[PDB]
């Protein structure tokens, strides 16, 4: 009883675990040697999304290698030009599959399995394309990045960076509804009420992580978070509400909170 | 006359240069080191008159980084082609430290002053604003180090230069003593900005009030002095520790092992005595701290003087203003 | 309301015009350049400027706009905040020759900003006179001279405001920079002394017979507010707290000399 | 090991940042912690080391109400709680030590802000009875180099101190005394 586990794993290691290792090894053998776009044709993307679903259905331990291998596939093609393999710069069906369709499920799987560092590495996985794949247009329906990333950037960053992500979402989706055609009234007041109220919540990410040892060049740790929102320095106090109230925001906002 | 050593005269910086310096903000961030521009001027009545400067830019995304000299060459033609000159007799910076002539500024200055000797380096007291004295600092490099100029030695070969005992508290020239003769159009601005309306004087005067009441000025200066200066003090102490242990404390042990060896033998050459007695690599007078570090002891004393003085003026004003 | 009305100039524009007009730039009394900065929809925010290869004569003008591309490329790298705005000149506001400079600037797309620096001895001239065109429709002979005059509001960005005042003090009396906070001190009680002169004249206007309409409750509000700032309110608890703060500041100022002494003593033993 | 370390090292480091810093010694957990404490991605804790880091941050803020889950719930989640019949004793010892030090990690920082204290509010805030709290504050002021004075029979405490800016005076005092007492070694090498 000092070191003995309860009996559920004890029966599943007897009869099931060889088979979950066989599925891991089966997905790991073909999407390396054969199936990926290290050549020029048979699309792997139907299969590449399923290994993250497998980590949730069975055992989370495979995701750490998954991600480093999906990253290794990304690194083998972005600027390497090792062969005639399909360029990221114009072929939108392939290019947007490499930007979005695995990585949405990478982020969702990482935060669902509480893997916060792998989730942040999965926002760096897209940002390492947003710094390199610069000659094509923006990917289709851009709003699908900013509305999702807000919930990972809340827990991994802060409520302030989340509310600043709602500002970035607001200034984009103010125009993008001209292609994302809608006539819904309920979204208009909802967009602004969340974006102004959630600002004042916390300045005090206090220096108790610093004061017990030397000063360092640690300004990096504010800069890295701010860089993903497109700034050299992080968001700045009550002026973030003033930049909204400059416009019709105090009249688009819901009548129960207008005067707050 | 009023010359220093070598042919280089005292400098003067015209207000038109000081405004072109001040157009650049403090706001790069918290702080990083950049040479903000070259100083252009000529030998005139009593001084090298700095007439104009053009700002020399660098990349500033997080760290600083350099770029091609296509800027400086095209911009020094841009100053030439209106009427004809290119006359780089110094350079300037406005970095966060206060006034502080760092080892890199001494190396950059050593390359500059050996190439053109009619030159000075400029520093200005930033929006940091402790402001007791000396808003603009001049400093030339000593001729005695320029006579032994290529680069310094990562070895005891510097000892032949150290025995010249060249200055490291060296003289700084007084920049401003007499009228720059181009005072005259900005003199004619003053009546228009003063005699007819309140609209344009008071916005230059309002800064002093909030240099007193606002957050932790002398307190943050003494806080940074509690951080900058103790880091330099500790460095000399552990540098001096290890070298003085090579100088004496190792020779102490080796002298006893020489006495155990009886200082040499009849049958064979003194190889084990000679394998004990090897000169340790840090010499007497390790040069970098003793010169360039000591130029910053002088700057640390002058930052402590500058922070003190504004405090002295308040200690007079406070008691006596309330004494009525 | 239609457009530009006011210029928010500042010292470095005037310093760069004067540093172009004095020294020289081929022309003797008549000198020209391209002003740089930005606008905000009714105001002009001129940030810095530079002169350009030029020659104006009673039958000739030369604007090498290709140099104002080079200088603009260079000054863009100096700071992003500049834009090619217009042009500046010395000596006189209206001529037929000045219509040529508008054509050379009409080769660029934006609204023009004609500044004339009118260096007369007289106080009846404002130093810089600012203008913009109106009735700029479709081509007649060259371009129009029915300019809209502009007011001034000054007051661009911070650090430059101390820089011009140090020069204005230097224009009145040349002095050495080691004294600058002592100069702020000894003009400090001078303000209280010229206040003692004016406060006397404002009392004395009631003392003689009748007057004092220039003061009363506005001067009363100024003085009540002044004593509610400096010094504070008047318990003796404040005097002791003021003394304890000076004994702390003096103990800190003392500790700065204790550290100068130990900056010395470690610097000294390594030099033996 | 890490809870036996935590329930000494946090009130000890709170005293060090009250400038009692000469008691710092190497190989203690502060160097080991740094490789995680330097990382920005510090979301909700999901490992026994991260639960110690979250308990450490709450205790480095003086809080024993948040620590109830780190004492109980996370020891059950890690299957560490069940392993002793003495866990009912450990629970009581943890609670009592955590109450004593969530007091002291408040006291060592709030010493610049104090003036006098109600011992009734200490028994409501930290649960401990007045007979026990009387010993606890006495054991501090006899030993830990603080400037307070204690009134057990009138349920009262005193400090009355001055200069909250003293960190510069004390940091320069250390900078200068580690001058004059380090400086003499160079003369002992020279002789």
């Amino acid at each position: 009883a000092v070191s003995g586990e309860d009996t559920q794993d004890r029966t599943d290691r007897l009869l099931l675990t060889p088979w979950v290792k066989f599925l891991w090894e089966s997905y790991r053998q073909c999407l390396d040697l054969l199936r990926n776009n290290s050549r020029v044709e048979r699309l792997y993307h139907d299969i590449a999304q399923q290994a993250f679903k497998f980590c949730l259905q069975y055992t989370r331990k495979a995701e750490f290698r998954k991600l480093c291998d999906n990253l290794r596939m990304h690194l083998s093609q972005i600027q390497r030009h090792h062969n005639q393999s399909t360029a990221i710069n114009l072929n939108n069906p392939e290019s947007q599959s490499m930007h979005l369709e695995t990585r949405l499920v990478q982020l969702d799987s990482a935060i669902s399995m509480e893997l916060w560092q792998e989730a942040f590495k999965a926002v760096e996985d897209i940002h390492g394309l947003f710094s390199l794949s610069k000659k094509p247009p923006k990917p289709q329906l851009m709003a699908n990045y900013y509305n999702k990333v807000s919930t990972v950037f809340w827990k991994s960053g802060n409520a302030l960076f989340h509310a600043s992500t709602l500002h970035r979402l607001y200034h984009l989706s103010r125009e993008m509804r001209k292609n994302l055609t809608q006539d819904e009234m309920q979204r208009m007041s909802t967009r602004v009420l969340l974006a102004t109220l959630s600002i004042p919540i916390t300045p005090e990410r206090t220096d108790i992580a610093r004061l017990l040892d030397m000063d360092g060049i640690i300004v990096e740790k504010q800069r890295r978070l701010a860089t993903l929102l497109g700034l050299q320095a992080p968001p700045t106090r009550i002026g973030l509400i003033n930049d909204m109230v400059r416009f019709n925001v105090l009249q688009y906002v819901v009548p129960e909170v207008k005067d707050l | 006359g009023g010359s220093g050593d070598s042919a280089v005269k005292q400098v003067q910086i015209d207000g038109l240069v000081v405004l072109k310096i001040i157009k650049h903000y403090q706001e790069e961030g918290q702080g990083t080191e950049v040479v903000q521009g070259v100083l252009l001027g000529l030998v005139v009545e009593d001084r090298l008159e700095i007439t104009n400067c053009f700002p020399f830019p660098q990349h500033t995304e997080d760290d600083a980084d350099f770029d091609e000299v296509q800027y400086q060459m095209e911009m020094m033609r841009s100053l030439r082609h209106v009427n004809i000159d290119h006359l780089h007799v110094g350079w300037y910076q406005s970095t966060y430290y206060g006034s502080f002539v760092t080892r890199a500024l001494l190396d950059s200055q050593f390359s500059y002053q050996h190439a053109i000797e009619e030159s000075v380096v400029l520093i200005y007291d930033p929006i940091k604003t402790a402001q007791g004295s000396l808003s603009l600092k001049a400093y030339r490099l000593t001729p005695k180090l320029m006579e032994v100029c290529k680069e310094k030695d990562f070895s005891p070969e510097a000892l032949k230069k150290a025995n010249i005992t060249f200055e490291h508290m060296f003289e700084e020239v007084p920049i401003v003593i007499k009228n720059s003769h181009l005072i005259n159009v900005l003199m004619w601005e003053l009546e228009k900005k003063s005699a007819v309306a309140d609209k344009h004087e008071l916005l230059s005067l309002a800064s002093s009030n909030h240099l007193g009441k606002n957050l932790q000025l002398l307190m943050d200066r003494v806080d940074e002095m509690s951080q900058d200066i103790v880091k330099y003090n500790t460095y000399m102490r552990n540098t001096s520790k290890q070298q003085q242990q090579k100088h004496q404390y190792q020779q102490r042990r080796q002298q006893e092992n020489m006495q155990r060896q009886s200082r040499g033998e009849p049958p064979l050459p003194e190889e084990d005595l000679s394998k004990l007695f090897k000169p340790p690599q840090p010499p007497a007078r390790m040069d970098s701290l003793l010169i360039a570090g000591q130029i910053n002891t002088y700057c640390q004393n002058i930052k402590e003087f500058t922070a003190q003085n504004l405090g002295k003026l308040f200690m007079a004003q406070a008691l006596q203003e309330y004494n009525n | 309301f239609p457009g530009g009305r006011v210029v928010r100039l500042h010292p470095v524009i005037l310093a760069s015009i004067v540093d172009s007009y004095e020294r020289r730039n081929e022309g003797a009394a008549r000198v020209i350049g391209t002003l740089l900065g930005t606008v905000d929809k009714h105001s002009v925010e001129v940030t810095n400027c530079f002169s350009v290869p030029h020659n104006e004569s009673e039958d000739e003008v030369a604007v090498d706009m290709e140099f104002a591309k080079n200088m603009y490329e260079l000054h863009k790298k100096v700071s992003p905040n500049e834009l090619i705005l217009g042009w500046y000149a010395t000596g006189h506001d209206i001529t037929e020759h000045s219509v040529l400079i508008h054509e050379y600037y009409s080769r660029e797309a934006p609204n023009p900003i004609h500044l004339t620096v009118d260096t007369s001895l007289q106080n009846g001239r404002m130093s810089i006179k600012a203008y913009v065109s109106t009735s700029m429709g479709v081509p007649g002979r060259t371009m129009g001279v029915m300019f809209t005059p502009l007011t001034v509001k000054y007051a661009y960005y911070d650090t430059e405001r101390i820089g011009v005042d140090l020069i204005m003090k230097t224009c009145f009396s040349p002095n050495r920079v080691i004294g600058l906070s002592s100069d702020l001190q000894q003009v400090g009680g001078a303000s209280a002394r010229i206040q003692d002169a004016l406060s006397t004249v404002l009392q004395y206007a009631e003392d003689v017979l009748s007057g004092k309409v220039s003061a009363d409750n506005t001067v009363g509000r100024f003085l009540m507010s002044l004593v509610n700032q400096v010094p504070k309110i008047v318990p003796d608890d404040f005097e002791t707290m003021l003394n304890s703060n000076i004994n702390d500041l003096l103990m800190v100022t003392y500790l700065a000399n204790l550290t100068q002494s130990q900056i010395a003593l470690n610097e000294k033993l390594v030099n033996l | 090991y890490l809870v036996s370390a935590m329930l000494l090292e946090i009130p000890y480091m709170a005293a060090h940042e009250s400038d009692a810093r000469r008691r710092m010694i190497s190989k203690q957990f502060h160097h080991q912690l740094r490789v995680g404490e330097r990382q920005p991605l510090l979301g909700p804790p999901e490992s026994m080391r991260e639960h110690v880091v979250a308990a450490s941050k709450a205790m480095k803020m003086g809080d024993w109400k948040t620590c109830h889950s780190f004492i109980i719930n996370e020891k059950m989640n890690g299957k560490v709680w069940d392993l002793f019949p003495e866990a009912d004793k450990v629970r009581t010892m943890l609670v009592r030590k955590i109450q004593e030090e969530s007091l002291r990690t408040y006291l060592f920082t709030y010493s610049s802000v104090y003036d006098s204290i109600s011992m009734e509010t200490l028994s409501d805030m930290f649960e401990l009875d007045l007979p026990t709290v009387h010993s606890i504050i006495s054991k501090m002021i006899i030993n830990e180099e603080l400037m307070a004075s204690l009134d057990q029979p009138t349920q009262t405490v005193v400090m009355h101190r001055t200069e909250p800016t003293a960190q510069q005076n004390l940091a320069l005092q250390l900078a200068e005394k580690l001058g004059s007492l380090v400086e003499n070694n160079e003369r002992v090498f020279d002789h």
